C-alpha cells in the first residue's frame, strides 16, 4: 500500500551553464520579492459529603 | 563536479550571495586567467574585505600571477593590515604561507613574507635569536629561502654572534653552495671578525669540498692578510 502511495510522487529530489543562468534569474526573482470545561465526565472516587 | 569552467562560475554566482566565504574566494582565486584571476581577487576585496586569510590569498596569488614588486606592495598593504584591521601576525600562519609559495609558486614571495614577518610582528628585543630558530626550522619544513630570512634578520642588524654566520654557511655547504659561503665569510668578517668563524670556516669548507688548488687558493687569501692567529698557518 505504501509503494501505491509513494509511486505517484516523481523522484526529482537540464544543463549546468544555463542551470547558473536559472540560477542568476532566481536570484534576480528574491532580490525583488526582497524589496473547567476539560473536566466533564471526570470521575472523582471520594464521597460527595466528604467535601467540607 | 566534473567541471572546472561550471565550477568556477557557479561559484562566482553563490558568492554574489555568500559574502563571507574564504573556500568560494580561494576557489575562485584559480579561475585559470591572469587578469581574471586579479579581477577576482579585487571583486573579493569588493565582497567581504581581505582581514585575516584572504590577505594570505593575495600574497599567494601575488607569488603566483606576479613579480616581487607587486608581492612586496602586498606585504606592505597585509602589514597596514596588521595594525589598522587589528589582526597581528602569526608565526605559524607566516611559516603555512612560506611552505605553499615554495611549493606551489615561487619562492621571492615566500622570502618576503618571511622577511615582513620576522621584522614586522616576531621581535623581542634586540636579538630575534627565537626568529633565527623559527627561520632554520622552517629551513627544516622549506627551501633556502627560510635561511635567507634568517640571514637577513640577522646579518643586516649589527651581529653579536658570528655562530649565525657559520651555521648559515654550513647549511649553504649543505646546499651545496660555496660561492655563497663565501659571501657569508666576506660579510661576517666585515661585520664580526672576532672568532675563526668568518675566514677559517670559509678555508675549512674550501679545503673539505674536493678542491685542492683551490683549497690551497683559499688557504692563501686567508692567511696572507692573515685575519686570525697562526691557526690559518696550521691549517
Amino acid at each position: 500500500l505504501l509503494n501505491q502511495k509513494l509511486g505517484k510522487i516523481k523522484t526529482l529530489g537540464d544543463d549546468t551553464a544555463a542551470w547558473i543562468e536559472r540560477s542568476r534569474q532566481l536570484q534576480k526573482e528574491k532580490d525583488l520579492a526582497e524589496k473547567a470545561r476539560d473536566l466533564q465526565g471526570l470521575t472523582v472516587e471520594h464521597a460527595i459529603d466528604s467535601f467540607r | 563536479l566534473e567541471e572546472p569552467e561550471d565550477a568556477r562560475i557557479m561559484l562566482s554566482r553563490a558568492v554574489e550571495c555568500c559574502p563571507t566565504s574564504v573556500e568560494l574566494w580561494l576557489a575562485l582565486a584559480r579561475l585559470e586567467t591572469y587578469e581574471n584571476a586579479r579581477k577576482v581577487l579585487n571583486k573579493a576585496r569588493e565582497n567581504i574585505p581581505t582581514d585575516r586569510h584572504i590577505w594570505i590569498t593575495a600574497a599567494k596569488l601575488e607569488e603566483a600571477n606576479g613579480n616581487t614588486q607587486m608581492v612586496e606592495k602586498i606585504i606592505d598593504r597585509a602589514i597596514t593590515s596588521l595594525r589598522a584591521n587589528g589582526v597581528e601576525i602569526n608565526r605559524e600562519q607566516w611559516i603555512q604561507d612560506a611552505e605553499e609559495c615554495d611549493r606551489a609558486g615561487s619562492v621571492a614571495t615566500c622570502q618576503a613574507v618571511m622577511r615582513a614577518v620576522i621584522g614586522i610582528g616576531i621581535e623581542e628585543e634586540d636579538r630575534k635569536h627565537t626568529w633565527m630558530e623559527d627561520a632554520d626550522s622552517c629551513v627544516a619544513h622549506n627551501a633556502l629561502e627560510c635561511a635567507r630570512a634568517i640571514y637577513a634578520y640577522a646579518l643586516q642588524v649589527f651581529p653579536s654572534k658570528k655562530s649565525v654566520w657559520l651555521r648559515a654557511a654550513y647549511f649553504e655547504k649543505n646546499h651545496g653552495t660555496r660561492e655563497s659561503l663565501e659571501a657569508l665569510l666576506q660579510r661576517a668578517v666585515a661585520h664580526c671578525p672576532k672568532a675563526e668563524v668568518l675566514w677559517l670556516m670559509g678555508a675549512k669548507s674550501k679545503w673539505l669540498a674536493g678542491d685542492v688548488p683551490a683549497a690551497r687558493s683559499i688557504l692563501a687569501l686567508a692567511f696572507q692578510a692573515n685575519p686570525n692567529s697562526e691557526e690559518i698557518w696550521l691549517a
